[PDB]
């Protein structure tokens, strides 16, 4: 029935005539067309040429209009016809996009079929003000033992993942998508999360490897991926951050929850600098224009925690920023630091010393603080944060230390063994009830006699025990939320029973 | 294509800490005078004679002497044959005596012959490119006369777009597979220069050479704490 | 995976024949051009009455 | 444009009248999709068209030991 | 399906006390933790076999339905219980000796 | 004025070791997690007690999330009041996602109001 569906489309097609407000082309070069005419175009309005490419008019000058091109300029000759559409740029949005691969303009690139979305939304909208917001209180669970213990993330906070090349910045933001599967197949409607992933200027083979990683873990039925790759034109890597917040604001407007990841924002300031200097705008520091702060501020301020009178929705934003030689005092690493709330600083030195994920907790902060942790995690990690911070003071005495006080030998002894609890393999996100049990085994003092090399083998043995043989205790910390006095004694003989006969 | 393999070479630093892959893009970093041309001469010695299909060498902006020590080290090894129709290597050469409009269209001419074998035929192709920093630099010379404001330290404003327009044709598709080794000059030992620090997004295995190892006598000077791969995976 | 993959092979080969075969069929229809002008202006007569 | 429209509908029905299948493809589309599926079936699996699978498995021999007490 | 419970593996069952053979008793508890997770990996009921959509989506008939007719009325014989009795037999002799 | 004059605010550490001149400019070093937004909310309260002068708050390019918590932290401490006319501050908030011309004039709009009193 292949002939029937092709005959179906062409009778269902609309072949109607209209008017236009055209204007000829003056000088096409390097992706900037100059059009004479078009006397009633608004700023940032989408036009379309005679070949089929589309264009967004950025400069409204007296005798001409500067329009960037969504493609390649070898199809644009001098003396063409630039018709008018009559509308600012708009993307399809809805529930139907869940589990698809889209480019920066909402077309389908995965070849399954066209989007059946019935709604449409602008990309240039504003943030909510001061009144429709409320303070962040619910936890956003990542699944990394070092993030949820020391640098937590609430549901509406902006948290920056900053670090050099090749240190696991993409991998931290790829198991946070995997970890929300345990809520997304259940019943509790106010604990589900939806993830969006924006790739800005990466090669096509890398995105084709990451969709297969999220297809394997059955985590591409609630995730959308917006791909503006390296080969695509310079303005399509500019729209693609603003084409993802418009899909993450449909879930905030309708009482649901969301998550978005910009990978990465340091390749949007470069794809926008090229568009500026070809339109002859006045440069500034490192040849960036005067409004690169206004480019990133009005994208991150769209992440908000709404209140109950508007729906109770949320939007959480995680931008990735690549530094060069660990210098965060550059132009773009200081714009996005002063906008967001806290940073996660992944070093390269700790990655080869064995600490993986290589989160430096000396420089990582979060300014929502402890108000986004559950009551169980808050009780044990408040002492762990104080215990680790006393270790980092005395880390420089470990290389030659045996003639020190027994308190200082103790402070070294707990700091090494708390570090081994923080290491974690890739694509293994845990639960908060299993996370609080492992921290409780360490911060109390139940490990200062076990050898420091065995802390990993002890932990994988202990976790597989309490899943099968103590399942009714990890339902009274998940549902309770806090850890009571009854569960404090019940957990106390558990880690004493396992530690007694362990080495076998 | 999505499948990954491992292509064995025989070098101890490369196969241990940063393994190469069939149909994957490989990069050879490092400064001037550390061994990028010799290490790319080694992989024609090991890999290209044991390989079934053909091979293409594009030389972009390097010394015209060293295009004669390749034409005379490939006749005496029988890879180029001057008497019949059993040769296995093509060669495309635009060297550093050419005008700067001709050092920026030679690398597009290398991967046009190497696109014929992958697409119109089905064989497994290799591709060796040395150097590829002279594709970026030769476009930063014709730029200011075409009427463009310079960006950061002196490159063109369209730097990361025409680089990403060439580096998206060197891929493994569902019609063939192109292994590709590339030498990348790093200017005056600074990997934060805008020409080498944007090629990192297009490479699977990076082999960063270093002058601080080569001045010990350790040869090949490959940095172990700076070389990665995408298949270092248990 | 064989019944639905091979259907897309002749879905694209269907349109590969037609769009090269339309232009060789309409090139000699100059007798259709004398009505193509006569049908265009009546839509323009329908169109210029809209703004007026 | 309806007179242009039915001219398209005519050429779809002459494309429906087929007796040899791919007229414009020739050996190019025949050697492609036959080699493309066999390259994909090599990644898919060696399974027949009508052979239903049936097999059995061996469980571990639950052995015992001796221990003299009382 | 069928699933029977057990007793407490707390104090006695890991203290069998052989001739310094605490390793054999430690291996005895290690098999109970492994099989209980393998029983937690798969459920008691498998997925259901939709028959009606098989006829239309695989509409090249004959070869598709003949495998679906032979594999539908098959049977899965589980392994034997010959070693199940002899291991339980030595418990009867040792309990008379204890 | 032809003479220096000390402003008293009541705090023992401020008015003894680093006293405040009347009319001068004061620099507040320190950021988040140190207890800064309490010291703002308390110097509002003491000047309206010992001296009888109100205050203006001007948020120059400030975050929306942190410019909402300061609204509700002042409500729960009495210095602003939604029921009557016993408020002690006026808020001028030019937030961070506004064009770069609108973030530079906020410190002038929040100085006009301070010149009325
Ligand atoms: N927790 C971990 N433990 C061990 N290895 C890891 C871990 N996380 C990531 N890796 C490894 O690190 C390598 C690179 O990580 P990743 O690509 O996430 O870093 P990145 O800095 O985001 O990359 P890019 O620089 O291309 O953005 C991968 O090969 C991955 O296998
Ligand atoms: N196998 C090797 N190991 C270490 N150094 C080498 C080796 N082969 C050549 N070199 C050194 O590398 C230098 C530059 O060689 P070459 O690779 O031709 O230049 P470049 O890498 O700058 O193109 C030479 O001076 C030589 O001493
Ligand atoms: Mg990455
Ligand atoms: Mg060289």
């Amino acid at each position: 029935e292949v002939s029937s569906i092709l005959e179906e489309r062409i009778l269902g097609a609309d072949t109607s005539v209209d008017l236009e407000e055209t204007g000829r082309v003056l000088s096409i070069g390097d992706g900037i067309a100059r059009v004479h005419g078009l006397r009633n175009v608004q700023a940032e309005e989408m036009v379309e040429f005679s070949s089929g490419l589309k264009g967004m008019s950025l400069n409204l000058e007296p005798d001409n209009v500067g329009v960037v091109v969504f493609g390649n300029d070898k199809l644009i000759k001098e003396g063409d016809i630039v018709k008018r559409t009559g509308a600012i740029v708009d993307v399809p949005v809805g529930e139907e996009l869940l589990g698809r691969v889209v480019d920066a303009l909402g077309n389908a690139i995965d070849g399954k079929g066209p989007i059946g979305s019935k709604t449409r939304r602008r990309v240039g909208l504003k943030a909510p003000g001061i009144i429709p917001r409320i303070s962040v209180r619910e936890p956003m669970q990542t699944g990394i033992k070092a993030v949820d213990s020391l640098v937590p993330i609430g549901r509406g906070q902006r948290e920056l993942i900053i670090g050099d090349r090749q240190t696991g910045k993409t991998s931290i933001a790829i198991d946070t998508i995997i970890n929300q599967k345990r809520f997304n197949d259940g019943t509790d409607e106010k604990k589900k999360l939806y993830c969006i992933y924006v790739a800005i200027g990466q090669k096509r083979s890398t995105v084709a490897q990451l969709v297969k990683r999220l297809t394997d873990a059955d985590a591409m039925k609630y995730t959308i991926v917006v791909s503006a790759t390296a080969s695509d034109a310079a303005p399509l890597q500019y729209l693609a951050p603003y084409s993802g917040c418009s899909m993450g604001e449909y879930f905030r407007d309708n009482g649901k929850h969301a998550l978005i990841i910009y990978d990465d924002l340091s390749k949007q300031a470069v794809a926008y600098r090229q568009m500026s200097l070809l339109l002859r705008r006045p440069p500034g520091r490192e040849a960036y224009p005067g409004d690169v702060f206004y480019l990133h501020s009005r994208l991150l301020e769209r992440a908000a925690k709404m209140n109950d009178a508007f729906g109770g929705g949320s939007l959480t934003a995680l931008p990735v920023i690549e530094t060069q030689a660990g210098d965060v005092s550059a132009y773009i690493p200081t714009n996005v630091i002063s906008i967001t709330d806290g940073q996660i600083f992944l070093e390269t030195e700790l990655f080869y010393k064995g600490i993986r994920p290589a989160i430096n907790v000396g420089l990582s902060v979060s300014r929502v603080g402890s108000a986004a942790q559950t009551r169980a995690m808050k009780q044990v990690a408040g002492t762990m944060k104080l215990e680790l911070a006393q270790y980092r003071e005395v880390a420089a005495f470990a290389q030659f230390g045996s003639d020190l006080d027994a308190a200082t030998q103790q402070l070294l002894s707990r700091g090494v063994r708390l570090t081994e609890l923080l290491k974690q393999g890739q694509y293994a996100p845990m639960a908060i009830e299993e996370q609080v049990a492992v921290i409780y085994a360490g911060v109390r003092g139940y490990l200062d006699k076990l050898e420091p090399s065995k802390i990993t083998k002890f932990e994988n043995a202990f976790l597989s025990h309490v899943i099968s043989q103590h399942q009714a205790l990890l339902g009274k910390i998940r549902a309770d939320g806090k850890i009571s006095e009854e569960t404090d004694a019940k957990l106390k003989e558990i880690v004493t029973n396992f530690l007694a006969g362990f080495e076998a | 294509s999505v499948e990954q393999e491992i292509l064995v070479t025989g070098i101890k630093v490369v196969d241990l800490l940063a393994p190469y892959a069939k149909g994957g893009k490989i990069g050879l970093f490092g400064g001037a005078g550390v061994g990028k041309t010799v290490l790319i001469m080694e992989l024609i010695n090991n890999v290209a004679k044991a390989h079934g299909g053909y091979s293409v060498f594009a030389g972009v902006g390097e010394r015209t002497r060293e295009g004669n020590d390749l034409y005379h080290e490939m006749i005496e090894s029988g890879v180029i044959n001057l008497k019949d129709a059993t040769s296995k290597v093509a060669l495309v050469y635009g060297q550093m005596n050419e005008p700067p409009g001709a050092r920026a269209r030679v690398a597009l001419t290398g991967l046009t012959v190497a696109e014929y074998f992958r697409d119109q035929e089905g064989q497994d192709v290799l591709l060796f490119i040395d150097n590829i920093f002279r594709f970026t630099q030769a476009g930063s010379e014709v730029s200011a006369l075409l009427g463009r404001i310079p960006s950061a330290v002196g490159y063109q404003p369209t730097l990361a777009t025409d680089m990403g327009t060439m580096q998206e044709r060197i891929t493994t598709t569902k019609k063939g597979s192109i292994t590709s080794v590339q030498a990348i000059y790093v200017p005056a030992d600074d990997l934060t220069d805008p020409a080498p620090a944007t090629t990192f997004a297009h490479l699977d295995a990076t082999t960063v050479l270093s002058r601080a190892i080569a001045e010990l006598g350790i040869y090949p000077a490959v940095d172990p704490l700076d070389s990665t791969s995408r298949i270092m995976d248990p | 995976s064989v019944q639905n993959m091979m259907r897309q092979k002749e879905q694209e080969h269907m349109i590969r024949w037609v769009e090269k075969h339309v232009v060789q069929s309409i090139s000699a229809q100059q007798e259709k051009e004398t009505i193509a002008k006569c049908i265009a202006d009546l839509k323009l007569l329908a169109k210029k009455a809209q703004a007026q | 444009v309806q007179k242009l429209f039915v001219d398209k509908i005519r050429e779809y029905r002459t494309k429906r009248q087929t007796s040899g299948g791919p007229v414009d493809a020739g050996p190019e589309y025949q050697q492609d999709l036959d080699r493309e599926l066999f390259k994909l079936k090599q990644m898919y699996g060696k399974a027949d068209m009508n052979t239903f699978p049936n097999f059995t498995f061996e469980d571990p021999k639950f052995e015992a030991v001796e221990k003299p007490q009382s | 399906r069928k699933l029977a419970l057990k007793a407490i593996d707390w104090v006695a069952f890991g203290e069998i006390i052989p001739r310094n053979q605490k390793a054999i008793a430690n291996s005895l508890k290690s098999w109970n933790e492994t099989l209980s997770t393998r029983l937690a990996a798969l459920p008691e009921k498998p997925p259901a076999i939709d028959w009606a959509y098989y006829k239309a989506t695989v509409a090249k008939a004959g070869l598709v339905d003949d495998f679906e007719k032979k594999f539908n009325a098959l049977k899965v014989p589980v392994p034997e219980d010959k070693y199940t009795a002899l291991v339980d037999a030595e418990e009867q002799e040792d309990v008379k000796r204890c």
